[PDB]
């Protein structure tokens, strides 16, 4: 019965409007890049499923389509990597095992947690297949996929209740203790999940080791998710700000995560857009307060948000910037009136009934933005050839012309009033009349036509 | 009382389709209650649809269309008591429509006209067909050949489909009348 | 006027059929009649004051008549529910038209408000 | 309106005859009237409190009137049952057509719903 | 509608005359009105409790009104019986035709069922 | 309850005559009750006659016709409760009818035709007479000259007598109508 | 007369649409029916005189019937409120015309007074 | 409550026949109750037949047709409360029908046409016969000669039989009207 | 009030659709083979009656027809063998006593048990006739017919209550103790029935002797029925699997028992098809659980089911196969979701709302299939020239053509709208229009025709 929030809806809407086409086999699915147009990655659709799992019932058709795509893209329990369109200058798909397939298991498990029993059964079957495959070797697989496997096992034990999962993750934990930026982020994420489930200190020790250890946007999104798992405001906020530096957002519909600002091919890489959605929604759900939800921030140059704390009844944003300039913050909210404070100058702000937006000018040094919702003695305000007459004359002339021509051709009066109706329609089609007079004359002609038909 | 949604409304639906909503009321004692679904772009400009009375259970099943706008607010109203709205982002359909008439399989005559010239062409075609129908059959010929001409327009890239329902409405009432005229005294 | 009721229902069914949705109205239900034994059991309250014992068994016909009256009211309510369902289904079918939705809806709901006012007159 | 009732019944019988099934409607039953002695026996409950004996024999006319009222209600119910039977038989004959079944059924059940609404108005 | 009643009776009498059987309907009976003395005698039940003597003589108007009501109901029943007799006599005359019996009977019983439904509406 | 016969039905009656039956009901409290007399050959194929309501006494007097079959079952039905039937063996009338037109006393022109040629001759005669009546008088002329032609057919060996009653029925309704049109508003 | 009611509402809606203000009438509300348990709880007043204890539990059907009657009255009042709202909205739309205001208002309020007199007749 | 079948429905019936079902309801207090029989191929696509109200006993006798499909689901519905369905496998009738006109006993002209050419031939024949009837008799001639032409089509291999009932329906209503116009004021 | 199940309905429907013709005397009955087309065996119709007895009221017409056939095919109390059609390259029927006529007595008795008092009287009369005929000689009759006679006597004593039957079967028992594969199967079946009625050890001793003693399909069907009577899962399952190796089954309608897979004339021999139906329904009613009913199994090569046990709340199928390959099992059921387990690999399955179907790949060695209905944490999923526009243009042209031609021929407008109706019909006949527009225009033309008739 839950409804998706605005940021998730915007991101998924943009991806669906731009990154939705026909797979080689028949089920509609997402391709990889706007320019590539050929490869269809089941892992990418798994990422989208992870992004949209909490509000799955909303995008029922798309989730059903991608679930069918995954069903026909699995040999026994392990998914393939690509479904490539042949370059012209019966199955066409490379059969190598798909990287980050543990991400696929995690996505299916997350879908199963909120419903979609088909997704839950899929997750269980693929869990068993990949666990047997791993026990065949030991730890000779992708490490980030292994971390996502531990996460998926934790979720499955949470929602299924089967005891074997427990033992499995313990053994899996050892494998993660047996072992780039993104892999370190996922390893720390799995460390935090393992601590949350078993409360053993060594998992925290490894997680804080990864913490202390700390281009191609996605890596920043995994880093932000890892920092969100840990609980470090500074690292998570910095990573999510690095994520936001190169996104394109408009208020109503679009929320596009570019893959590289400096690179020529910004585009919308499907590997990162669901990752960006997950990072944004995780950051909002964890660190933002109940109502005031910060999901987008345009920070020019290398400006980065450091802290976001809900102190009592007021939100504090501690932010670092370079060479002054202005940043623009957008908060999802319900309240209309509330006062923002940049440093201590009481700047104004813009706020719709669902989105508020501030565009202040920030000093080079660290600066604090204090947003107080529903405040007493509010200070901030809520501020943000021919011509028509010639065309109207031409429209009157055309109307009389067509009416007279119809009466001349056919002596019947019902045909004449019907022609008056269609003349109103025609003169509206050319935009010669305003809609007011056009609609008035159309309704009058309708009723008079029926009266004339009655009176015959 | 309070009103809730038992079924999640599909975000991002097609341009001119419809979807079912499963809305259930709270402290409805035992009686059917009225409702209305105001659907439209921006909460200020709402167009009302879907009158009806919910079941005695307190749950009503209704049909909601999707407008040709980026943002659509759908607002279930109890008509007196509490109400609630949700936003949906339907896929926008381009104003210009391109139609492909397939002849001899592979070859296809593809064409697209501006909306104004298509509208005026369809209007003149409707004039011609309705006049011919009036000459041939009569007042019922008006409706019959209007349906035929609007079908032949829908085959091409011309007047939209929903216009048919208008005529399909107006015939229905007439039919009812004649049936009544053959039943009572 | 039964003729107006039949005309409205005929328009409803004809329009529903023309939308290629063949659905006929189901017969209305009728509330269960009250049996004599039920009335006898209702008026079997006997009480024992210090002055003696007395029972309201002889009040059986009065409670039987009251049961018939409540049956009449319940049947009226059931007919009301059925016609409300007809109202809801008719405009549920009507509301799916994309653009001409509101106006056709206004006219159809005027006709079915004539229907509902006939129902209200039936209630009284 | 009795004219509409007669028209519906005439259409029913004509269509039944045209299907080579000659079956006429049977006359409706009428509930038994209440005799005076029955009312006298009803109001013969005499009770003996410590303050004395008293009987509700003088309440005979009231229970006689209540018996007449319950007779009215029972006769209405019997007429309802008879017309329900007419409804059932008509559409039982109507439902046997192979392909055009649903549409002819929709129209016939609209007409007999006019009939049933006349019955419901009779109930109230 | 009295016009429909008169039309049915006129058709009945015309058809009866055309069969060379001249028989006119007899005037309906009317139940006896209740006299004032009858109501006074009805409400003359006096009883003597240990607390004293009391009589329901002052309840004379109520029982007089109840007697008028039961007179209304009895007159309605007598009219019902008379019209039932008309029904029976009409189709008794109608049933003697050798071969076209069933069909003419169906039509005549439809007309007299319009008659009987008018009677039923009169009952309520 | 139970139903009984107060009068014995006459076994072996003429071919196309009628007889009265005196049927009385048991535990009828005080009200008239419906009845129907299903008369026909073999208990499976019964044709319904004699609708009506019995008297408050519980006894109804009804008329029963006799079919042109060797065995006829007559079944009195209470319409809901118990019923009873009895069998009667009416005298069979030959299909071919011989008619004797007496002229000058002793001499008599006797002739008999097969039923099919008699039926077609009577049908063509009815055509001619009804058309002549329509030309002469009008729509009422149809009925009047139909009665006249059917009389002149009954005089010969032609269409059976009961056909008259059909016309005699259809006139009656019409008469009723005009009487009503001269009474009310 | 439901036909006059429908004609008035149709004129109202047509005129409202012609002023480029598309607003359809909302369905009328219906008062909540009384449950059996509510009537049982209503007639659960037991009192203890020195002569003994007695409860009015056997008076459940009477209070159930009274609850149905008050439901009928409440539904009539709700329909009255809805039609009063229709009255108010219609002439609120009508009153904005600058100069021809009073005369068009007189005619429209005569029509809606026909409407309101139909409502008053419904009340009785 | 619960609903049950007092008579076993005949599995494997002919293609376009009908059968009676004897369906009885449970905890029906004393009143007639509604029912509807949704018959069709696959439980999703059901076509509704057999409206009516069961007897006060709680048992209703209904007629169910058989569709021209291998699997037919027949679903008795109480209209509100519990329902139940059963599956039947009627014998499929071939789309092409072969008709044998017997002349002089042994010799028989046998022919079978594709369904489309038979349908168009019957349609054109119905046009010709209905136009001739309109010219000859009038608006009632339309119905009379439609019945005649559809009879002569059924004699050949042409339009199916049930079409007749359509016309046989439309006449009936008209007849009712005239009867009413000759009864009331 | 009972309804036939799906397997019985399918088998009887196939036999009726294919093996139903006209007997020489007039009553419709079953012939013997699709190719023979001449002989009508009353014994075969008795076998069909045995197959359809538990749900007799469903096939009322066919049972009445075959009962009339039996009535006119009996001289005094003993039935004849054949009603042959003479080969062209008044009664025509060989008068020899019909083999397995005790099967006829058993079929009539089984029909009488569930109703059809005519069948019960027939069974009693033929019982008396054949018992007198046997007492005339001793035991000089067909032995399988004698076993079926003991079965029929047991049923008659069960449902009639006459005491003489008791004594008779005792004597008959001695005759069976006084005495091929099929005859041994029927002898063991009668042994088991005699034990079930009298509980004497010697009958069990003989029955287990027949058990330990253990092409032309029917023999396998009698063997399966015998094993079902005994209670040996292995023998009964093996025989029913041998039965199923050579049957043709489709889901909706057809269920055909071939007479020999290796033989050229597979066909549908009527001697075996009712026998196969009886064997399948006996196996389902006895060994299968309440809901999950296994009735068909496609086992390629010589694969055979060995055991089917309802252990607690899970069904176990122990099966033996050769040269891997895939078998396909079909279960009659009501539940939608339940998990199957081939070995331990958690294979998927197909399930309608009435039929489930598994098509797994089986190892050469013995293998176990575990089906758990309504399970917790379900793993298995439920997955399984001209063109149209040119034709539409031609249809529009044809419609306008016929309307204009009609208006030209007849100036009346009612004829014109009637021609519009028939033009919709014609253009639908040639399939030039989609059914949507055709139906819409047809309804519009109907209502407009009636309006035009009204307006004249």
């Amino acid at each position: 019965v839950s409804l998706p929030p605005l940021y998730v809806e915007d991101a998924v809407n943009a991806e669906i409007q731009q990154l939705w086409s026909k797979s080689p086999t028949g089920v509609y699915a997402f391709h990889e890049a706007p320019s590539v147009n050929n490869s269809f990655w089941p892992d990418d659709n798994a990422k989208f499923l992870e992004s949209i799992a909490p509000w799955w019932q909303s995008y029922s058709s798309y989730v059903n389509s991608t679930l069918q795509f995954l069903q026909q893209s699995d040999v026994n329990g392990l998914f393939i990597k690509r479904f490539e369109y042949p370059l012209n200058p019966w199955w066409e798909a490379v059969w190598g095992e798909n990287y980050y397939e543990g991400e696929i298991i995690y996505a299916l498990a997350l879908l199963g947690k909120y419903g979609n029993s088909q997704a839950l059964q899929m997750a269980q079957q693929a869990w068993l297949s990949y666990y047997n495959q791993l026990k065949a070797y030991n730890g000779a697989t992708y490490t980030s996929s292994l971390a996502r496997f531990i996460m998926a096992t934790i979720l499955l034990y949470n929602i299924t209740g089967n005891t074997q999962y427990s033992n499995a993750y313990t053994q899996l934990a050892n494998w993660l203790l047996q072992y780039f930026l993104d892999i370190s982020a996922m390893a720390g994420q799995a460390m935090m999940a393992l601590y949350a489930v078993t409360k053993n200190i060594t998992y925290l020790l490894d997680a804080q080791l990864v913490m202390n250890a700390i281009y191609y946007t996605y890596k920043s999104e995994l880093v932000s998710e890892f920092g969100d798992a840990i609980g470090n405001n500074t690292l998570a906020s910095l990573a999510i700000s690095r994520v936001w530096q190169r996104t394109s957002y408009t208020y109503p519909t679009s929320y596009i995560y570019y893959v590289a600002r400096y690179g020529s091919g910004l585009q919308m890489n499907s590997e990162t857009q669901p990752w960006g959605d997950v990072a944004t929604q995780f950051y909002v759900n964890t660190w933002s307060p109940s109502n005031l939800d910060l999901f987008w921030a345009s920070l020019p140059n290398n400006n980065y948000i450091t802290n976001q704390t809900w102190n009592g009844t007021a939100l504090f944003i501690h932010l670092y910037a370079y060479q002054q300039s202005q940043v623009q913050l957008i908060f999802l909210t319900t309240t209309v009136n509330f006062n923002v404070l940049v440093n201590g100058n009481y700047t104004n702000y813009e706020a719709n009934h669902q989105i508020m937006q501030i565009a202040p000018t920030l000093e080079p040094g660290p600066n604090t933005i204090i947003i107080i919702p529903n405040p007493k003695n509010q200070v901030s305000q809520n501020t943000n050839t021919l011509t028509q007459n010639e065309l109207m004359l031409l429209g009157f002339v055309i109307y009389f012309v067509i009416i007279m021509v119809t009466y001349g051709v056919s002596r019947n009066k019902t045909i004449t009033v019907l022609s008056s109706i269609v003349a109103v329609a025609i003169v509206y089609a050319l935009a010669l009349w305003p809609t007011y007079m056009a609609f008035i004359l159309g309704a009058v002609g309708f009723f008079m036509l029926f009266y004339s038909i009655s009176r015959r | 009382g309070t009103i809730s949604l038992l079924s999640t409304p599909p975000v991002n639906p097609p341009a001119y389709s419809y979807f079912y909503i499963e809305f259930q009321f709270l402290p409805t004692n035992n009686t059917p209650q009225p409702y209305a679904i105001f659907v439209g772009p921006n909460p200020n400009n709402l167009t009302e649809v879907a009158e009806g009375y919910t079941l005695s259970n307190g749950t009503g099943y209704a049909r909601v269309p999707v407008i040709n706008a980026q943002t659509e607010y759908v607002d279930i109203v109890w008509v007196n008591q509490n109400y609630t709205m949700f936003e949906i982002f339907p896929q926008i359909q381009n104003a210009t429509t391109t139609v492909t008439l397939s002849a001899n399989n592979n070859q296809g005559f593809s064409f697209s006209l501006p909306t104004w010239v298509s509208w005026v062409i369809g209007a003149v075609l409707m004039l011609i067909f309705m006049g011919v129908g009036w000459k041939f059959m009569g007042p019922a010929g008006l409706a019959i050949f209007g349906i035929f001409g609007l079908f032949i327009a829908m085959f091409f890239g011309l007047l939209p489909s929903y216009l048919m329902y208008v005529i399909l409405f107006i015939v229905a009432i007439v039919g009812a009348r004649i049936l009544t005229k053959q039943l009572g005294g | 006027g039964t003729k107006i009721i039949i005309n409205v229902i005929f328009f409803d069914i004809i329009l529903a059929l023309l939308m290629m949705s063949f659905a006929s109205i189901q017969p209305p239900s009728i509330a269960n009649p009250p049996t004599v034994a039920q009335a006898q059991a209702q008026a079997n309250i006997t009480w024992n004051l210090t002055v003696g014992s007395i029972n309201w068994e002889w009040l059986w016909p009065v409670f039987y008549f009251v049961d018939w009256l409540i049956w009449i009211v319940t049947t009226i309510f059931a007919v009301v529910a059925f016609i409300f369902n007809v109202f809801t289904t008719s405009l549920s079918l009507l509301a799916s038209v994309p653009i001409v939705g509101p106006f056709l809806l206004m006219f159809a709901v005027i006709i079915n408000f004539v229907l509902i006012w006939e129902v209200v007159k039936l209630i009284r």
